[PDB]
């Protein structure tokens, strides 16, 4: 199976902040007859579902604004938030869709630091 | 414009079986693959069964296979899922879920817990 690990578990950042987070998959995702990653990012607000973030590991999802990013490529990737906003606290996972079973990372919470 | 309202969870004893129903509107359900994932409070969200477009074909998370059953009905824009034979562990808020045909996540339902417990 391929396994997803995020970190940090947890990271404060303040209004304004740049936010990083990472996600490793224990197997390379990139598929050579696309040279795509079949890597995808979620948000998860309080009592929410997930809402899908990015896809391909940097394309940006309709309805997501310019200062969410993904990059990386094979096993090792990053989400970015420019710029924080309040309505940004979430859960965020990154999730391997490249093969069965599609495998979640645990998770990183994105707390509002004052 | 997409909906996707689950319904069916509840409580149910160790061993027994309970039936979630997933409502779709406002996009082609015929034509898009379902998904059931499921999410335990403090935890990521778990893959659990996969139905092809159309006419079908499923895939099971190992942990999953022979107890559970995905189900369709296009003309209804339908999804199931069956469960039987529940543990505690099975305990979790379940997702109907639309992919994209590579796999990722397009569209989420609200949820419905799902309560294991003797």
């Amino acid at each position: 199976d391929i396994v997803m690990t995020q970190s940090p578990d947890s990271l404060a950042v303040s209004l304004g902040e740049r936010a990083t987070i990472n996600c490793k998959s224990s197997q390379s995702v990139l598929y050579s007859s696309n040279n795509r990653n079949y890597l995808a990012w979620y948000q998860q607000k309080l009592g929410q579902p997930p809402k899908l973030l990015i896809y391909w590991a940097s394309t940006r999802e309709s309805g997501v604004p310019d200062r969410f990013s993904g990059s990386g490529s094979g096993t090792d990737f990053t989400l970015t938030i420019s710029s924080l906003q309040a309505e940004d606290v979430a859960v965020y996972y990154c999730h391997q869709y490249y093969s069965h079973p599609q495998t979640f990372g645990q998770g990183t919470k994105l707390e509002l630091k004052r | 414009e997409v909906q996707l309202v689950e319904s069916g969870g509840g409580l149910v004893l160790p061993g027994g079986s309970l039936k979630l129903s997933c409502a779709a509107s406002g996009f082609n359900f015929g034509s898009s693959d379902m998904n059931w994932v499921r999410q335990a409070a403090g935890k990521g969200p778990e893959w659990v069964a996969s139905i092809e477009r159309g006419a079908g074909g499923t895939d099971y998370a190992d942990s999953v296979q022979g107890r559970f059953t995905v189900s369709r009905d296009n003309a209804k824009s339908t999804l199931w899922l069956q469960m039987n034979s529940l543990k505690a562990e099975d305990t979790a808020v379940y997702y109907c879920v639309v992919s994209d045909n590579s796999g990722y996540y397009k569209y989420w339902g609200q949820g419905t817990q799902v309560t294991v417990s003797s």
